[PDB]
């Protein structure tokens, strides 16, 4: 894949942060406080 | 460490399901990197991580 | 209801967005096949050298 080779040179990809799911709950709560 | 027919590299070497055409010996990624590689002497396909 | 419409069709509303994953993984390409590249060097190999 990709990100294997990339991987393999010593280029590296950190996760993010905020995983999605958390991400949906921000964008769930300002959605919801809007509301 | 390992060397096959001359390719050299270091890599975790693991059984692979990719499916080579007969003539062939290297497989390669999209980065022209070694990614998989088949055994001379027992026809398999390994990985090369 | 057609917003839902126009995404179920759409691959270039999201444009911005592609364009921006496709830059990094583009210059990420790049970044590595300058691995393979001589230099003026004899080859692009380390050790071979």
């Amino acid at each position: 894949d990709l990100i294997c080779a990339q991987k393999f040179n010593g280029l590296t990809v950190l996760p993010p942060l905020l995983t999605d799911e958390m991400i949906a709950q921000y964008t769930s709560a300002l959605l919801a406080g809007t509301i | 460490n390992f060397n096959f027919n001359g390719l050299t590299g270091t890599g975790v070497l693991t059984e692979s399901n990719k499916k080579f055409l007969p003539f062939q010996q290297f497989g390669r990624d999209i980065a022209d990197t070694t990614d998989a590689v088949r055994d001379p002497q027992t026809l398999e396909i390994l990985d090369i991580t | 209801g057609k917003i839902q419409d126009s995404l179920s069709s759409t691959a270039s509303a999201l444009g911005k967005l592609q364009d921006v994953v496709n830059q990094n993984a583009q210059a990420l390409n790049t970044l590595v096949k300058q691995l393979s590249s001589n230099f003026g060097a004899i080859s692009s190999v380390l050790n071979d050298i």
